[PDB]
């Protein structure tokens, strides 16, 4: 049965070496009871420590946000100009100069259960944002489920968009203000999309959000969902499971953590929420629900900017070799840059 | 020669040896879906060529 040529056909052979990889692996850390092999995960997964030496223009820092839980957040920054030594570790909080200088918090992606702000694929894609968008970038590592399901990823979130806010040294000369733009691939954009209405609730003003192949569902099987299945990478199956283990206990995927438009979830209609820029992979299982997120912001007389890249997979954005990372590279500068 | 696309990830796989990295990767699944991994933690995960083999050899 297992015939894997048709996803060969649209993607470069590194790419689909990379993504089958993770794809072979998760299916060894998921098990049929609901438990995930945590300590395998931890292992198999390729990391990378923080590095004050600016490396492409690019130097970081890691910041233990809440003791409590050990939050922790990984900071990126461009290169200090005239800087004749490396960063100490007293000088990684210098006041950022610039009239407007954007600040991405971002949230990997990984379905709520896989990956960390450490985690190489991750690491690679904060250092390329930052240096395509002239920016800092502040990536979150949030709890994982299924031992910290909901609403442990979108806490996190909320302690660290308050943190960053509050950081006098990311202040924009500008306003005096911080301004912050929210990012996520995956679970990550639906940590952002959740993590924006909580900041619009409470008073923090959020620039914008860019939303990666964001991950979202709802009871209904759609159509995308039927006629993808198994066919580029993901699968239905796992797709329910990954819900499981992060939805509360005898819930269904209607709850608006899964389904955001969801007969449960709050109007969007006359709210203050950021201007998004929502990216939908044409060959991503669900891409119907992303398709109707995008348009579930448009109907609520929110500002939005769909990019259906008709031919894309998941995980297109992880290698610089294919037009899709290109052309969302442009746009999410673009967007964080403009007026 | 290695690719350095996926060097920047974490692994280690020579260029030449992309297309029989990915026959593994195929060879692994339709394995898995005619089927453990406490033998899996001992291997290197970086070298994808030869972590696969000894998945492939593991099952089977
Ligand atoms: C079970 C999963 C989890 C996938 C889909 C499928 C196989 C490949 C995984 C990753 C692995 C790498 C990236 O984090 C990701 C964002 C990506 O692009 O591929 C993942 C994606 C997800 O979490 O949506």
């Amino acid at each position: 049965e297992v015939n894997l040529i048709e996803s060969r056909t649209v993607v470069p052979l590194n790419t689909w070496v990379l993504i089958s990889n993770f794809k072979v692996a998760y299916n060894i850390l998921r098990r049929p009871d609901g438990t995930f092999n945590r300590h395998l995960a931890e292992y198999l997964d390729r990391k990378v420590t923080a590095n004050a030496n600016p490396v492409d223009g690019v130097f970081s820092f890691d910041v233990l946000i809440d003791r409590r839980i050990n939050l922790l957040s990984r900071v990126y920054r461009p290169a200090y100009a005239d800087q004749e030594q490396p960063p100490s570790i007293l000088d990684l909080e210098k006041p950022v100069d610039g009239d407007i200088v954007p600040v991405i918090l971002f949230f990997h992606g990984g379905s709520f259960a896989h990956s960390s702000a450490n985690s190489a694929i991750y690491d690679t894609l904060c250092r390329r944002l930052v240096g395509l968008c002239k920016c800092v970038v502040v990536s979150v590592n949030y709890r994982r489920a299924p031992e910290n399901p909901y609403p442990c990823a979108y806490d996190d979130g909320w302690i660290a968009l308050n943190w960053v806010n509050s950081r006098s040294w990311l202040k924009s000369k500008k306003d005096s203000k911080v301004h912050i733009f929210l990012a996520g691939d995956s679970s990550g954009g639906n940590i952002a999309h959740n993590v924006a209405l909580r900041a619009g609730e409470s008073g923090i003003d959020v620039l914008g959000n860019i939303l990666l192949n964001p991950m979202f569902g709802g009871n209904e099987r759609t159509e995308s969902e039927k006629s993808l299945d198994g066919k580029y990478f993901v699968t239905v199956r796992d797709r329910d499971w990954y819900w499981k283990a992060f939805l509360p206990e005898g819930e269904d995927r209607e709850h608006p953590a899964c389904n955001p438009f969801s007969p449960r979830g709050k109007s969007l209609e006359g709210v203050s929420f950021p201007k998004s820029l929502v990216v939908v992979a044409g060959l991503d299982l669900i891409r119907d629900w992303q398709l109707a997120y995008a348009e579930g912001l448009k109907k609520a007389g929110q500002e939005v900017k769909l990019m259906h890249l008709e031919k894309a997979t998941v995980g297109f954005y992880l290698l610089p070799n294919n037009n899709h990372f290109h052309n969302v590279m442009d746009e999410i500068s673009a967007f964080v840059n403009a007026e | 020669g290695m690719d350095e696309l996926l060097a920047v990830l974490g692994y280690k796989v020579r260029s030449s040896e992309m297309a029989d990295v990915a026959q593994k990767l195929e060879q692994l699944e339709v394995m898995m879906s005619n089927v453990l991994a406490t033998e899996t933690v001992h291997y290197n995960p970086a070298e994808l060529y030869t972590w696969l083999d000894s998945m492939l050899t593991d099952l089977n």
